RNA sequence: CGUGGGUUAGUCGAUCCUAAGAGAUGGGGAAGCUCCGUUUCAAAGGCCUGAUUUUAUGCAGGCCACCAUCGAAAGGGAAUC
RNA sequence: CUAAUUAAAACAUAGCAUUGCGAUGGUCAGAAAGUGAUGUUGACGCAAUGUGAUUUCUGCCCAGUGCUCUGAAUGUCAAA
RNA sequence: UUAUUCAAUGAAGCGGAGCUGGAAUUCAUUUUCCACGUUCUAGCAUUCAAGGUCCCAUUCGGGGCUGAUCCGGGUUGAAG
């Protein structure tokens, strides 16, 4: 009778086939829409005094955003809802328990036309 | 600092020789005597064994 | 060659690092693998009373070669031929009417721990066949005693697998025969007269040898020197 | 009617070994085909100090037999043990001090410590700093040998087991006086938490067996019995015979 | 059957057969689990009379417990 | 008191690391709530193939012996003035 | 050290001394555990106490009670 | 020694049997035993091992065996 030689004393479990889940039912048989679309991003414009300055001196658009947008979720709604180019998202979540974005535009775009191009001042 | 030795090049963190970033080039001076002192001790360990058992 | 030189290592102790040797005999196997070792040990070192290892006088291998040449051709009905053969008996029932009686009386081996037993207790069994290796063998430990009491030649033969080969189950633990064919009378009777040769006449012995006591190798081999010191 | 100190260390909470700073543990190498039928070379590379221990540990570092590695065992520095010195550790290996021999394989009279008390567990006896052990007999038949340990007791050991030639080093510590609390406190820092110790009889009989009345005395024998229990062993426990030894 | 010769057998455990069973088998289930899967009943006849059949679905734990 | 405005970070911290410790798993105890233990007596496993046309890169070699996780806004730590 | 009436001569202290223990152990935990502390330890160690730096001394008592003893083995001796 | 108990390890070399040479004065017999690749020195030791051998279908490379005795799969030592 032979024998496999084993050069090493530990027993180690075998790598035993691990067949992928092939179900007989879907787990929810409809899938979630996008819970996070572009609508779902910003929400509305913040259109204080403070906000409104930074408008024309620093080419900001000032937005409040969901509480589950991240930086990137932020540029790249307002790219497909304002047809714009970001430069940059400052966030802060404010005092109130919402979340608001600093989105400042690159210089080919203005960010006092798209203000009265979105509606407010 | 341990993580800025990933930035700059090879250069600036080995010495020309055999064991450079390693060693002070005393103890690999010192390394390569003690090397080869010993092979010539062995072989002459091994030629006086073998004529020493060669006899009786 | 003048490029190639030999070296030879230096595997002594203390020197020249060991190179891989086979460590089968040290491999620490898996709990399971233990227990299933080491209880066939317990088993050999204690004192086996009678009644266990009146097993492990096996049928052996030229005669249990002609023994199941012998079941083979009696192996009883698979699902195929089953299936056939109530489409014959239901044409029995289409024209055939004789009663139900389109089929023959089959030869068959007769298997079952339940059914064996009591066609043992009712003398119909011309010879048994016992497997060894059963668990619980308190099943089958019985057995002998009254297959010598009834005078039904039985066989402790080797393979609970390979009994239930013939019965086309995995595991059969008994496979008895209870009437041949005509033409191979002569096939069972020297079988039964070598069987009861190494098994039923040799059982009033058997009976009182015990088994087991059998040391390791290592205090086996410091038990003779013991003896050739002293 | 209240837990007294001595039962309360058991509990182990602020009563542990303060081993923060600890090299680790000095041990023996651990006893193989290398040890069991030739010998081994190692190389002390450092002679380190630890913490809590009055003794010296050398850092002997050997090659692994099997893989290409290095392995560092630590031992308990001999005294006469240097860095850069060579240490043979197994059963052919030569008597000096700081090799590793069985103590079967070494004569009547030899002086060795870090001594294992079954073959292959790594060291047990003559550890603290000065002690060592005597060889004083041999039973070859049945092998066993037999020695004298550092309390004056003589003990049979396997023949089978190790130990380290030479007395372990830092011997003479403990004459030097303390002089002051503060010496104490270092040195019971680095150890465990046993110190300061405040007297029974300086204390409420809730406290202790001792404590409590208008003087300061014990009211019973200090001697109990090995057969009591935890809140009645505080004072001389299973005494043969107290003060002076003088007959 | 063999269920009556299994049922007067298991209740000579005092004899010499069932005592060299009963060592062997004490010492197999230490070494497995306290609560483990039984594949089989040791006792197949005992099993029938306290209810187990052999069909998908009876399941055999041995289990130990301390005495005392 | 009423109404609003206000806190913008690749570089500052958290996040990551381990400390004293806490704590699952395997397993044992306990009638049980649960207790012990943190590598144990467990079959406890991922890492690159040199480099691509029979490659969703394996259906292969080859390597590795450790074994959760939590634990610091004063300790360790990539980088902004 | 008595927070919030007692800061002391009380507590600690180094020094001294006694006691137990060589690991299948001493001392102590835990309801148990394949469980813990000392212990990453090993008598120059650990644990239990007493006295309290140095100088100089620690007399007499084993009847009591405790402690201890490879000590006596038909006095007493439970269960089985 | 197999229950049980202690301990150790990445369960790595355990047990038995096999080369020599002798103060085995071989007693034509291992009644018999002994030594198993390493010690001036703070070096190095890793690539299934080079060598040797045989095979491949040879592909510029691949596989065995020996190097590295054989057998028993009892990891090893205690305690019982
Ligand atoms: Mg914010
Ligand atoms: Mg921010
Ligand atoms: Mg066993
Ligand atoms: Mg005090
Ligand atoms: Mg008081
Ligand atoms: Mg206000
Ligand atoms: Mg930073
Ligand atoms: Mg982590
Ligand atoms: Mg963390
Ligand atoms: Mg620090
Ligand atoms: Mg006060
Ligand atoms: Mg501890
Ligand atoms: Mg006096
Ligand atoms: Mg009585
Ligand atoms: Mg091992």
């Amino acid at each position: 009778k032979a024998l496999k030689v084993r050069t090493s004393a530990t027993f180690r479990l075998p790598k035993t086939l691990k067949l992928a889940r092939a179900p007989k039912y879907a787990s929810k048989a409809v899938p979630h829409y996008n819970r996070l679309d572009s609508y779902k991003v910003i929400e509305q414009p913040i259109t204080s005094e403070t906000a409104m300055k930074k408008v024309e001196d620093g080419n900001i658009l000032v937005f409040q955003v969901s509480m589950k947008a991240n930086k990137y979720q932020i540029k790249k709604a307002v790219k497909e809802l304002y047809e714009v180019d970001v430069l940059k998202v400052n966030t802060l979540v404010r005092p109130n328990g919402t979340k608001k974005a600093y989105v400042r535009l690159t210089a080919d775009y203005d960010a006092l036309d798209i203000a009265n191009r979105i509606g407010y001042i | 600092r341990p993580r800025q030795y990933a930035t700059v090049s090879k250069t600036h963190k080995t010495v020309s020789r055999a064991y450079g970033g390693s060693r002070c080039a005393n103890c690999v001076k010192e390394r390569i005597i003690r090397a080869f002192l010993i092979e010539e001790q062995k072989i002459v360990k091994k030629v006086v064994k073998e004529q020493t058992e060669a006899a009786k | 060659n003048p490029l190639t030189h030999s070296t030879p290592k230096n595997f002594g102790i203390g020197q020249a690092v060991q190179p891989k040797r086979n460590l089968s005999r040290y491999v620490k196997w898996p709990e399971y693998v233990r227990v299933q070792r080491q209880k066939k040990i317990l088993s050999i070192r204690l004192k086996v009373p009678p009644t266990i290892a009146q097993f492990q006088y096996t049928l052996d291998r030229n005669t249990a070669a002609e023994t199941f040449k012998l079941f083979n051709k009696y192996r009883p009905e698979t699902a195929a031929e089953k299936k056939e053969r109530l489409t014959k008996e239901a044409a029995a029932v289409a024209e055939g009417k004789s009663k139900q009686d389109a089929s023959p009386k089959p030869y068959a081996v007769k298997y079952g721990l339940n059914h064996v037993v009591a066609l043992i207790e009712n003398k119909k069994a011309k010879l048994v066949l016992i497997a060894n290796d059963v668990d619980p063998i308190e099943l089958v430990v019985f057995l002998p005693a009254l297959c010598k009491k009834m005078g039904v030649p039985y066989a402790i033969v080797k393979g609970k697998a390979r009994l239930g080969t013939l019965v086309n189950q995995k595991t059969s633990a008994v496979a008895a025969l209870t009437e041949v064919r005509a033409e191979d009378e002569a096939a069972l009777a020297k079988l039964v007269s070598t069987i009861d040769a190494n098994f039923a006449d040799k059982y009033d012995e058997v009976k009182k040898h015990w088994g087991g006591g059998i040391l390791g190798n290592k205090a086996q081999a410091k038990m003779d020197k013991r003896a050739k010191n002293s | 009617g209240r837990v007294i100190r001595n039962q309360r260390k058991g509990a182990g909470s602020i009563f542990t070994s303060h081993t923060r700073l600890r090299q680790g543990a000095a041990k023996l190498r651990t006893l193989d085909y290398a040890e069991r039928h030739g010998y081994i070379r190692g190389i002390v590379k450092q002679i380190v100090h630890d913490s809590g221990r009055g003794a010296p540990l050398a850092k002997v570092v050997f090659r692994d037999p099997y893989k290409y590695r290095l392995r560092e065992e630590i031992f308990i520095a001999n005294e006469g043990v240097h860095t850069g010195q060579f240490i043979y550790a197994g059963k052919k290996a030569s008597l000096n001090v700081g090799n590793v021999l069985p103590l079967g394989s070494v004569p009547e009279g030899t002086i060795v410590s870090n001594v294992e008390e079954k073959p292959g567990d790594r060291g047990a006896l003559a550890r603290a700093s000065g002690n060592y052990v005597i060889i004083i007999g041999h039973n070859p038949d049945e092998n066993k040998t037999r020695v004298r340990l550092p309390s004056g007791a003589k003990k049979v050991i396997s023949s089978d087991a190790r130990g380290v030639i030479g007395v372990i080093a830092g011997g003479g510590r403990v004459d030097k006086p303390l002089l002051k609390a503060g010496r104490a406190f270092h040195k019971y820092r680095l150890k465990r938490n046993s110190w300061p110790k405040t007297r029974g009889v300086a204390m409420n009989p809730v406290d202790h067996p001792h404590g409590g009345g208008n003087h300061q005395h014990i009211g019973k024998a200090s001697t109990i019995s090995r057969g009591a229990v935890s809140g009645q062993k505080a004072g001389l426990i299973a005494a043969r015979r107290t003060g002076l030894l003088r007959g | 059957g063999a269920y009556k010769y299994l049922e007067e057998l298991q209740r000579k455990k005092q004899s010499d057969v069932l005592r060299f069973l009963q060592r062997v088998r004490v010492w197999e289930y230490r070494q497995k689990n306290v609560i483990h899967r039984a594949a089989r009943p040791t006792r197949p006849d005992k099993a029938r009379r306290l209810g187990y059949k052999a069909k998908q679905g009876f399941v055999i734990y041995r289990v130990r417990v301390r005495r005392g």
